[PDB]
């Protein structure tokens, strides 16, 4: 009866094959899903026939994909995260136990010493979704706003930190404007502040702390001490002045 | 002895679960293959818009 | 006449950005199943595995089971 023990601990010869169990990296393809993503906004804007409909409809669309995409890589990492923790318990509780002999053996069998079975620990993990955050990705606020900002380039948008948020956002009155505050011609290479939501375009800030190490935000001189390293790309303003010079564009010939 | 026939059983599980990982194998890299098949054809496709573009751009 | 062949383009155009959002469509759903290889190969790996470990201690103990037979005598 029961000729084989429930389980016994890791061999020495198996060190190797224990060590190399891991889930396939997926990295690169998701890095490739979201690329392929991106690009399919950039020539969505870029060539869409000429507005009243706004696009609502493509940005449901490729936002329905955009997030199933990110629930799938969120379980990947969860996945890992709990394979390498399982693992790693494994491996402490396997090295606790004694290696096994002739008198080991049978305490195997009969179930005086147990060892840990990886194959049980494994379909017993956590399994719980999503247990991430709901992280504000860059490609996640341009779908938000796209399509409020394609019917009116210069609506003014309200504070959005967490996108994804089925709801509608609360369109102040008045309208932005797509003219850099330190050349005071439209914008060309747009730079948004990190710590402060201002937008500078390139050579304005370039130049204004041309020489120096911090100065104060330009803007009002907002308090923020700030350098270049803060200012990041607008995606979102040259999607504004983006699609005004589309607008201007089509105005003229249509 | 008293093992010759249970490490028989053992031994060929083991052989058999081999075969599995290296169908699993092939299984899963054919996967990652069909999907790069479509990054592909996203990226043909992308070429075809920028043509037609340029051609308009050019008005004809 | 001319002012006709900027809107055929212009359609084609709206054709093949619709064709991308249904490929992308199927890139996620082919996504979905590519997890699923992966899960799927992790999975059989871990029996073989387990399988394999299983094995190597039964070749110890058989090893060391002879032994005190070859040398009783
Ligand atoms: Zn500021």
């Amino acid at each position: 009866d029961n000729p084989i023990p429930k389980s016994v601990p890791l061999h020495p010869k198996s060190g190797k094959y224990f060590h190399n169990l891991h889930a396939r990296d997926l990295s690169n393809i998701y890095q490739q899903c979201y690329k392929q993503i991106d690009e399919t906004i950039n020539q969505l804007v870029d060539s869409t026939s000429p507005s009243t409909i706004g696009i609502e409809e493509q940005v449901a669309d490729i936002t329905s994909t955009y997030k199933l995409l990110s629930t799938y890589e969120s379980e990947s990492n969860s996945f890992d995260e709990h394979i390498k923790d399982l693992k790693k318990n494994f491996k402490q509780s396997s090295d606790a136990c004694p290696q096994i002999d002739l008198s080991t053996w049978d305490k195997y069998r009969t179930g005086e010493l147990t060892a840990p079975k990886l194959s049980e620990l494994y379909l017993n993990m956590p399994t719980p979704e999503p247990a991430t955050m709901v992280n504000n990705t860059d490609t996640l606020k341009i779908l938000k706003v796209l399509p409020y900002i394609w019917n009116d380039p210069t609506c003014v948008i309200p504070d959005l930190q967490n996108p994804a948020d089925e709801d509608d956002l609360q369109i102040e009155g008045g309208k932005i404007e797509l003219t850099c505050p330190i050349t005071c011609k439209p914008y060309e290479a747009p730079l948004i502040s990190r710590k402060c939501n201002h937008v500078f375009d390139r050579d304005g800030i370039q130049n204004y702390l041309q020489g120096y190490t911090t100065r104060d935000c330009p803007q009002a001189a907002c308090s923020q001490v700030v350098s270049m390293r803060d200012f990041v790309r607008d995606p979102i303003m040259e999607l504004r002045c983006k699609i005004a010079k589309m607008k201007e564009s089509q105005e003229q010939d249509k | 002895k008293p093992f010759a026939n249970t490490k028989k059983t053992l031994e060929n599980q083991v052989e058999e679960l081999t075969e599995k990982c290296s169908l699993k194998t092939d299984e899963f890299l054919k996967a990652k293959e069909k999907i790069n098949e479509i990054f592909e054809k996203l990226n043909t496709i992308r070429d075809e818009v920028i043509k037609k573009k340029n051609q308009n751009e050019y008005y004809r | 006449d001319v002012s006709q062949k900027i809107k055929d383009i212009d359609d084609q155009i709206q054709q093949l950005l619709l064709k991308q959002r249904h490929l992308l469509s199927k890139m996620a759903s082919s996504m979905k199943s590519l997890k699923n290889c992966q899960k799927e190969l992790i999975s059989t790996q871990i029996l073989q595995f387990e399988a394999q470990n299983m094995d190597v201690s039964m070749n110890d103990v058989i090893g060391f089971f002879n032994e005190r037979e070859a040398d009783l005598k």
